[PDB]
This record gives structure tokens, C-alpha cells and sequence, in this order.
């Protein structure tokens, strides 16, 4: 399945999400440290399989793993910078986002 | 003409003044030269290299 | 700038292309910190066009290895520019001297 | 395959820092070693620090 | 101990089995869960066992002795 | 190179500097004298030593 | 004993930000104590105020342009950081500036408060070129004391500043220069007496008196160590006792 | 000097004898204050007669 | 003004004439400031007989 770059990421709080806009990239201005994300994007998952004790963690708790995998582009650690600057380039037919 | 542009400015023309500790506030006992040089920042930085 | 040179500083900064000297002479009309506009004096121009030299800066921009090229102008508003003057300074140069 | 690339620009600013390396025009080079304060650096007659 | 091991290393004889000793006591207090003899003295493992020796309380009979002698007691409480 | 030069400076000998020929009752009131500035570094005299 | 007390003599102020101190009478060997000990508290534990926050409208990071104005953004904030400021009142005032039209913009531009008292008005912060063009900023100073740098207040506040605050690394300390000779002042019979003239290099925001009355209390305190010092079990929920589950429809019934 | 307590005395007062050297020797190298300059780089007043 | 005045915290007592005195913490650049002050008045002006 096709990646998306998206900020409903899954797995992560809501400070993390709070310097990203509605489509998923972060805001020109902002003052970011290391770990922060930059551009939040997901890849479809394929069908995991379960240990014998994590079987039973599921089935206690009850939250379900759906078909999407962080792999987001955050800071590289060590640098603590500023965004001046946010390129987006699309294929041709593909639909831009609403900050493309 | 070195030594003539230091009389011009009224400096020693040795190029050595006397100095004092800053800690202990004490001078020290020969004439230090002192002047400024024209120091770079070269692109070796320990950001990098650590 | 340095203090003790050796006056091969205009030479080197000039050359490298880096800053923006004046094509033209004339005079300044208007200084921002990102556009020069230069009008051109009379007996210098040519019979067809209205004579105005426009000159656009290069702000914040990656270099190779990763630093700043950042052109600031160094004239001010109404004085002459004649051929070959400096109108901005370029990264590393100080009034078109060559300042490391 | 490349449906969309997002390209974010960054902009550091470093400061020196024991270990940063510094040089001069004559062939010397160094490291820094301490960030000193200034009461404690040398001072002349005038108190100009070095 | 911290800052020297000559002392030690005459209490024993050899720079090479002065390693095969200390590691020996000091793994007892670390996994096996024996007292040290000397104050701790907030201490790790190594200074300890390393302390012990040079004050004579550790050699490699000593440590062959209180091993033995520890396994003949379980030899008498199964049987 | 720099634990040299201050040995070579501390133990060196003048003919003429300050506090020549006094006597003193030992290393402890040495450094009294330095650190008063009634004495200088190198300048002969006598030492009660041990 | 046979000691003697120092006094302040004389403040001869030579312009807005130059001064010369004498101090009389001093023994021998105290000239030094006193002269040397004092050039180190004024050189760095002096209270001052300074520009921490700038927000200019239309900007979002320090990287950035405007039309009209000649400089860029980074050196706008690098001009603000030498603005004198005296703050009488308070500990953290928030100033503003407005200013329309082609010219230098300076330090008298800014909206006074009653006890906000800035010291050189002729202090060039811009250069506006365009005549539809204007600038609008404030301006936080705030109060302390040595010099904290901006990398300190991000990894220390938490909280969230809204995009278009610019921070100003901030230096106190109003004292930029500090000299001293001890010389001989003439005493009848104590003619072994000195005399301590201290020179002093500032910008204002600092009476020089106020500087040694504050340098000399510093010291006089730091000196404090050295004469006279030489049922758990009631707050849980109510499932962790193996109740039966009748009593899950009584208790619950009760909102206990 | 360092040789010479390490024959007499041992290895453990001579790791606290060389400290305590690099201490010394740290302390009055910068106590004294020493440059160069360019009158510490003589010439002969015979130079120019001798080539 | 927050300065941090420290704790007496040590007493080390070689002899009946011997001390060691530990005081920490204490501001930076005041070290060498209430170090140095002390060391040139027990020098110096400390009365006793001879």
C-alpha cells in the first residue's frame, strides 16, 4: 500500500503532534530540538505475529495494532535549529495536501 | 616603521606591556607581548566529531 | 576586517564572484536588506531602454559543506556608484575586502 | 515510485566550545581548552583584559 | 586498591594471578552473595576483592579452603 | 615543555635581585617571603634544612 | 591594636558612563586586598536590566526579511542587546516601538513609562527606506544578574512560546570596565597610609556609588562563614479486596 | 630527579611526586611571565663584516 | 540577589597547628576572591608578639 504522509501517527502523544499543521509537516518558524518530528509519514503494515504472552496482553487490555507503522523523519539528535524552510515536491496526478 | 608607528600611537616600542593577574591581583615579573592577531574558526568542530 | 593585511583582499573578494558590484554607474534609489535598485546615470545609458539596474540578493542559503551564504548591501540610500563599485557584501567579506 | 518528497531546511548556530579547533594565518593551530571568565584573564594598567 | 595495586601484587607474586584471584572473590559478592570482610566503604566489587588481598585476608588456597569446606556441608545436609 | 620553564625559572640563580644573605629557619618561611614580596624567587641565603 | 577605617571621599564623575572613586584611608598591604577583591565582585555580580524577548509583527524567525527596512533581522536583534535600559520600579517591563516613514530609527522612539528611563536615546536600532513602510515591535526587558545565554531558556521552560517570539541572549552585567591604582595620600603622623582611586567604565542603569555600596555588601556577607560559622492502606479503590459481587451491586449502589 | 625516587622509594611516591611536579611547574611558569618578542631575537653587530 | 553562601562543611585537623578547611559551594569567581583576600591579611597584618 502507498505511505501517506499524515499526522495522525499512531503511538505517540499529543505534545508531539503540537508543532505539526493538519496535513503532517511543521510550521515555518518553529524552534525544534532533537527527537522532535519534522514530517510525520506512515507505511502500511503487513500481518504480525503474536507471541504467546503478548496474546494475552491484547486480550486483557484490548488495544488492537491496525495496519499502520511510524516511521516518521524527525531532528537527528544533537541539533537543536530553527525551520526556515519547507520544499514540497508531487507526482503528477497524485493530489497535493493542503500545504503542497 | 614598525617601531616608528608605535611611537605615534604612544605605546612601547618594544610591544611589551605589563600585565597583571586577575586572580591574585599580583604583576607579573617580565613584560608580556601583547598585540592582536587575526584568529579564523576553522570547519573541524567538535559538534561533529563527538 | 583584518588589521595587518596585505593587500590582496579587494582582489580575491571581487573576483569570486560572491558580492554584487555595479554593472553601471549611477545612483541608488532604493535600499532594502534583499533588493538594490540602481538608476543608471545619463550618459551611460543606452538610447532604447529607461536605464534602471535591479540587483536581488541571495538571502539564507545552504552552501556545500553545509553553512551560510548571506548577501547584506553596503550602500546606502541617494550616494554614486561608479563601474565596478561594491554594492554587497558577500559571506566571508567586509566592505569588499576578503575578511576569514 | 516516488509519490511526494518533503525537503525541511534547518538553521543551527554554533558557538565556540572547548575543543573547537581555531587557527591563524602563520601556520598555528590549537585547540580551546578553557572558556576562561573575565575577572580571572590577564588585565593591563588601563584594565583592558586580554 | 584505587590508585595502586603494588601493594597487592607482592601479597600474591604475579601481575597474572593477581586477575585470576580478584575475580574470583569478587564475583562472589556479586552474584553469589557473600560478605565482604573489609569495610565496604562504598566500594565496588573489584576494589574490594582487590582491598581484601592486600591486607592478607584473601589468598588462593583461602579461597580454595572456604570452597571445599563449604561443599562438605552440603554433602552432610542431603545425605 | 611548560613544567620546565617554571622549574628552570624557580631554580635559577641572581647575583643581585633581593633579600641577599638572610637567614632563614626553614622551606615554610620561603614562601612567606615570596608571597610578602620581601623576597625574590632566585637570590641567595641561607636555609635551616632537614 | 593600632588599625584604621576606610571612608568614601570623593566621586568625580567624568561623563555619562566614566567615574573615578576615591577611598582613604587605607593601611599598608590593604590597598591591594581591598582594590583587588573589588575589581572581581563589579566585574561579575552586579545587577542590571537587558532585553530578553523581541516580537516584531509580520516575522516569524530571526532568518527572515521585511520591506523596507536596510537591515536584517539578525542584526536588528544584535542592536538591541546594547539598548541601556533603567528599570526603577518593577523586575520585567514590556516596552514598545512605532515608527513610520524614511529615516534611522532609534531609541526615542519607544512609548516612555513614568520609571522606564532610558539612558542613550541616540542608540540606532534600524534604518527604515521606504515610505510606506513601518515597524512595530515590543520589546521585554527584564532584571538578573551575570549572562544567560537563549540555549539555557529552552531546555529550562517547557512551555510552549508561540511562533514569532524572538529570544535575545542577555548580558546583565552593566559594568564594561574596571581599573585601580593605590597611591600615598598624606597623613601627619601615619605617614604609611594609602589611598584607593577606582576607575570605573559603564553605561548608565548603575550609580558608581551604588556599585561599591552593593560590591562591599557582597563581600562583607560572603564572610558570614568564616566569623561567626568558624494510613497508607485508605485511599485505595475498592477492588482490591475480593469482595463478592453482590456487594458490586451494594456498594456501588451507595456511590461509595 | 624522577629516576631517582623511583630507585629509592617505589612506584607509589613516585605517581604523587610527578603531580606534584606538573603542579609546581604549572604554577611559576605562569608566575614569572614569559614572551617573545622581536628584541629577544639578537644579531651579532658583526654580521655584515664576517660575510 | 540569590547568592549561594556556602556550608562550613569540613574541619580537618592534622596537629594541634595543622588544618585543613573545606568550604563549598560557592559562586563562581569567588574562589579566588575570598582565597586570595584571606591569604594576604594572615600574611601580612596578623598581630601576635616576637
Amino acid at each position: 500500500g502507498p505511505e501517506e504522509i499524515t499526522a495522525d501517527i499512531p503511538n505517540v502523544g499529543e505534545a508531539a503532534l503540537s508543532k505539526l499543521d493538519e496535513s503532517g509537516i511543521v510550521y515555518i518558524g518553529a524552534e525544534v530540538t532533537g527527537g522532535d518530528i519534522l514530517v510525520g509519514k506512515v507505511t502500511p503494515k503487513g500481518e504480525t505475529q503474536l507471541t504467546p504472552e503478548e496474546k494475552l496482553l491484547r486480550a486483557i487490555f484490548g488495544e488492537k495494532a491496525s495496519d499502520v507503522k511510524d516511521s516518521s523523519l524527525r531532528v537527528p539528535n544533537g541539533v537543536s535549529g530553527t525551520v526556515i524552510d519547507v520544499q514540497v515536491f508531487t507526482r503528477d496526478g497524485v493530489e497535493k495536501d493542503k500545504r503542497a | 616603521e614598525i617601531k616608528e608607528l608605535l611611537k605615534l600611537g604612544d605605546l612601547p616600542t618594544s610591544g611589551q606591556i605589563r600585565l597583571y593577574d586577575g586572580r591574585t591581583g599580583e604583576q607579573f615579573e617580565r613584560p608580556v607581548t601583547v598585540g592582536y592577531m587575526y584568529m579564523l574558526k576553522l570547519n573541524h568542530l567538535v559538534d561533529d566529531k563527538m | 576586517k583584518p588589521l595587518v593585511g596585505t593587500g590582496m583582499e579587494r582582489a580575491v573578494a571581487v573576483d569570486s564572484g560572491v558580492t554584487a558590484v555595479a554593472k553601471r554607474g549611477g545612483v541608488v534609489q532604493y535600499v532594502d536588506a534583499s533588493r538594490i535598485v540602481i538608476k543608471v546615470n545619463e550618459d551611460e545609458m543606452y538610447p532604447g531602454e529607461a536605464g534602471i539596474d535591479i540587483y536581488n540578493l541571495t538571502k539564507y542559503t545552504r552552501s556545500n559543506q553545509n553553512t551560510c551564504i548571506n548577501q547584506m548591501p553596503c550602500v546606502s540610500l541617494g550616494e554614486p556608484v561608479e563601474r565596478g563599485d561594491v554594492l554587497a557584501d558577500g559571506p566571508s567579506t567586509d566592505l569588499g575586502e576578503l575578511a576569514l | 515510485g516516488v509519490l511526494k518528497i518533503v525537503k525541511v531546511y534547518l538553521a543551527v548556530k554554533r558557538r565556540i566550545q572547548p575543543g573547537d579547533k581555531m587557527a591563524g594565518r602563520h601556520g598555528n593551530k590549537g585547540v580551546i581548552s578553557k572558556i576562561n571568565p573575565i575577572e580571572d584573564m590577564p588585565y593591563d594598567e588601563n584594565g583592558t583584559p586580554v | 586498591a584505587r590508585v595502586t595495586v603494588q601493594d597487592a601484587v607482592e601479597k600474591i607474586g604475579n601481575r597474572f594471578d593477581l586477575v585470576l584471584v580478584a575475580a574470583r572473590r569478587a564475583r562472589q559478592m556479586q552474584v553469589g552473595g557473600k560478605d565482604p570482610l573489609v569495610p565496604e566503604e562504598n566500594d565496588k566489587t573489584t576494589v574490594i576483592a582487590l582491598r581484601e588481598i592486600e591486607e592478607g585476608l584473601i589468598n588462593n588456597q583461602i579461597l580454595d579452603v572456604r570452597e571445599r569446606q563449604e561443599q562438605q556441608e552440603q554433602e552432610a545436609a542431603e545425605l | 615543555q611548560d613544567v620546565v620553564l617554571g622549574l628552570y625559572y624557580m631554580t635559577r640563580d641572581c647575583v643581585n635581585a633581593k633579600g641577599e644573605g638572610m637567614v632563614l629557619t626553614g622551606p615554610k618561611e620561603a614562601e612567606r617571603l615570596y608571597r610578602s614580596g620581601l623576597a625574590s624567587l632566585h637570590a641567595r641565603v641561607k636555609v635551616r634544612i632537614t | 591594636t593600632e588599625f584604621l577605617k576606610p571612608r568614601l571621599v570623593d566621586i568625580e564623575q567624568v561623563s555619562s558612563t566614566h567615574a573615578k572613586v576615591t577611598l582613604e584611608p587605607l593601611e599598608r598591604g590593604f590597598g591591594h586586598t581591598l582594590g583587588n577583591a573589588l575589581r572581581r565582585i563589579l566585574l561579575s555580580s552586579m545587577p542590571g536590566c537587558a532585553v530578553t524577548e523581541v516580537e516584531i509583527d509580520g516575522v516569524l524567525h530571526e532568518y527572515s526579511t521585511k520591506e523596507g527596512v536596510q537591515e536584517d533581522i539578525l542584526e536588528i536583534l544584535l542592536n538591541l542587546k546594547g539598548l541601556a535600559v533603567r528599570v526603577q520600579g518593577k523586575d520585567e517591563v514590556i516596552l514598545t516601538l512605532n515608527k513610520s516613514g524614511i529615516g534611522p530609527v532609534t531609541a526615542a522612539d519607544i512609548t516612555h513609562d513614568g520609571d522606564v528611563e532610558i539612558v542613550k536615546p541616540q542608540h540606532v536600532i534600524c534604518h527604515l527606506t521606504d515610505e510606506n513602510a513601518s515597524i512595530s515591535m515590543r520589546i521585554k526587558v527584564q532584571r538578573g544578574r551575570g549572562y544567560v545565554p537563549a540555549s539555557t531558556r529552552i531546555h529550562s521552560e517547557e512551555d510552549e512560546r508561540p511562533i514569532g517570539r524572538l529570544l535575545v541572549d542577555a548580558c546583565y552585567s552593566p559594568v564594561e570596565r574596571i581599573a585601580y591604582n593605590v597611591e600615598a595620600a598624606r597623613v601627619e603622623q601615619r605617614t604609611d597610609l594609602d589611598k584607593l582611586v577606582i576607575e570605573m567604565e559603564t553605561n548608565g542603569t548603575i550609580d558608581p556609588e551604588e556599585a561599591i555600596r552593593r560590591a562591599a555588601t557582597i563581600l562583607a556577607e560572603q564572610l558570614e562563614a568564616f566569623v561567626d560559622l568558624r494510613d497508607p492502606i485508605l485511599l485505595r479503590p475498592v477492588d482490591d479486596l475480593e469482595l463478592t459481587v453482590r456487594s458490586a451491586n451494594c456498594l456501588k449502589a451507595e456511590a461509595i | 630527579m624522577l629516576n631517582t625516587c623511583y630507585r629509592i622509594l617505589g612506584l607509589k611516591p613516585t605517581v604523587i611526586f610527578a603531580d606534584q611536579i606538573m603542579y609546581t611547574g604549572f604554577a611559576y611558569a605562569a608566575r614569572s611571565g614569559a614572551s617573545v618578542g622581536i628584541d629577544d631575537m639578537v644579531i651579532p653587530e658583526k654580521k655584515h663584516e664576517i660575510i
